[PDB]
């Protein structure tokens, strides 16, 4: 199954506000060769992916968790709804490195994001409209 | 810069991966579905081979959250520069419940622990404290 | 020099401390009274946040004594650098009674482990042990 | 360079060994025969003293075959630099039955592990994981 | 209260107020403030202050844990049997196995140790290494 | 200390190297190894170490061949060394690169010794068999 990491780069770019310039000045890459790389003509290996993830800003193993998710389902609700999964990424990461209830019991910052954002559309509660101790709470009960 | 270099065995295996650049280690996943039997233990094949950088060794150790949340201990854990296998992970799990772990469960991580390879010498000294 | 900086949560957070300079770890003590079931195990909680010094991570090692004489072993271990909560030492009591633990014992301590923080690179090329097809020579 | 010194305590003691110049640890054998009762533990003797190189510790670490094999681990481990007294192996023995360690078998690994000896501080401040909190 | 704890340390180390100021690098003032109770002394201080006596601060912790406990700390008061006794705890920690691997504390086993010679009325410089390390290991089972 | 002397002599005409070459690496003088070998001369545990980088071979086989002497007078490893050298080539491969030897292996030296008395029983020349074989082989005794 194809990894689709193209279309993956070109959406977070632009969700990044960069060009096709900016980026090649961060990753090293030319403005050709990302091209290529957003059209889907040169593929993209594992050690392209850890350069377009600090060039972007964002841990490269989520771009491969938004990859895996293409394969299982067809689609990304995390890359559709990437801002929602950027705010809530920001919680867990808080809670994580400073929060010892979360500390010795998380399991993935990746799957405890996408759940806690699952729990508030359960709840249908937006984000944004949270705040960070609510979220720590809600949190520590996912992870009993 | 160090590199830890990697290469993967089959299709399983899961690129290791940090979540900050402080990390300690690189979380290792299991590339197989398996049961980890009460009061008993499992070797956890990742599907990758490393090569580390110099000055080091490779400790195979516990993440906090399954250690705590689920009772189990990483046994074995040292992974030598010249091994360049299937990197196994040992768990014990001490619970009286079977574990399932399925794959791509970050199940330890990899600290490229730095050591001294020193020459060893045999001495007839009795050697004392000096406190 | 390199700095080990720590901060009480609570009063009843203690200062880790070694017996001699050289000392392999600093000791730390339990911060509350708590009993570690038989065949079980215990978070304990040190109520005290550490920033390490650079080049290295915290592991939380056994104290001899107390894992030989109590059956007793150290699960986790690994502080990061960049956590900041309340570090907590993870027991296993593996012997059939419980153990007490009580308020100030030393139960583990914290070694400033030097370690290299790589980057991760994946190759192609299958990797291979030069000892072996040869010998001795 | 740097030296790892030992003397044998009694006639029973094993010079520990590598096998090759870039092995993690020196192998430590058993200078007595014992048993480990199940699920319990025992403290081995190496009838050894050590004097570790400078900059680290040393950590006794199990070995792969025994413990995956034997459903062994390794307690304790932590040799301070100033210690001269004969180094002891704990092992707990998880299975459910009797494990018979014998005269000369390996039954761990001495890692020289580089450590740091910090000074120690206290702030009064509550310290913060200072990194991520606005966002990639 | 830490005042008092560091001017009879002082004087049981035979160092001047001029030598301790350089080994600490606190001035004479600072440090006399201290002694007497003006200013307070700060725990990362104590550090400072047991590097330049030459004792570990945790011991002075748990002088401090003896004032808290009795309101007179009796080891400070007899700070030069619990000093060379130290050093006889310390050295059984670290030279035999029977200690290191079933030790505790070493304060405390320090303390009940001196107990039991001032139980039985033995001096400590009439003491000898060899006997007190056959007492440490009873005391540790 | 029990036939050390013997080791050397035995493995330095194996390895083709002269007394002199030895002595060019040990740092030993040509008279004191010709001491050494033939039993004037007590050979230390710190002299082991020598020998065995100038040997090219690990100091502990050369314990473990002494540890023969001890109990039977004589060493059959080191009689048949050059099958030994080739067969602990083989377990060393096999150790470093496949997860089922470098997790249940014990001694490699013992496991080597193993695998000889297989071959022999078997009928089988050690220049003869291939590694894939003996990697099977090795599985086997590491059940
Ligand atoms: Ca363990």
């Amino acid at each position: 199954l194809p990894t689709h990491y193209g279309t993956i780069i070109k959406t977070l770019r632009k969700y990044m506000k960069l060009t096709q310039s900016k980026l090649s000045e961060r990753t090293g890459f030319s403005q050709n060769t990302i091209s290529n790389h957003e059209n889907g003509n040169r593929n993209i290996g594992v050690n392209e992916i850890e350069i377009y993830g600090k060039g972007l800003g964002i841990p490269s193993y989520i771009l491969h968790r938004i990859s895996d998710e293409f394969k299982e389902k067809g689609y990304s609700p995390t890359l559709n709804d990437f801002g929602k999964f950027d705010k809530m990424y920001s919680y867990v990461n808080k809670a994580y490195y400073n929060d010892g209830d979360i500390y010795y019991s998380s399991y993935d910052l990746y799957d405890e994001t996408i759940k806690l954002l699952e729990l508030l559309k359960e709840s249908k509660i937006n984000v944004n409209d949270i705040d960070y101790d609510y979220v720590l709470k809600l949190y520590k009960q996912i992870l009993s | 810069k160090s590199v830890l270099r990697f290469k993967k065995l089959t299709e399983h295996a899961f690129t290791p991966s940090k979540g900050s650049k402080f990390a300690a280690g690189f979380d290792l996943c299991s590339a197989y579905d398996l049961v980890i039997p009460a009061v008993g233990k499992a070797l956890v094949k990742t599907d990758i081979q490393v090569e580390l950088p110099e000055g080091c060794y490779g400790r195979i150790a516990p993440r906090s959250g399954l250690s705590w949340k689920h009772h189990i201990d990483v046994g074995a854990g040292v992974i030598d520069r010249d091994y360049r296998g299937n990197v196994g992970v040992v768990l014990f799990n001490h619970a009286k419940t079977d574990y399932e772990v399925k794959k791509g469960d970050r199940v330890a991580q990899l600290i490229c622990e730095k050591i001294i390879y020193p020459e060893i010498q045999e001495v007839e000294e009795l050697m004392e404290t000096e406190r």
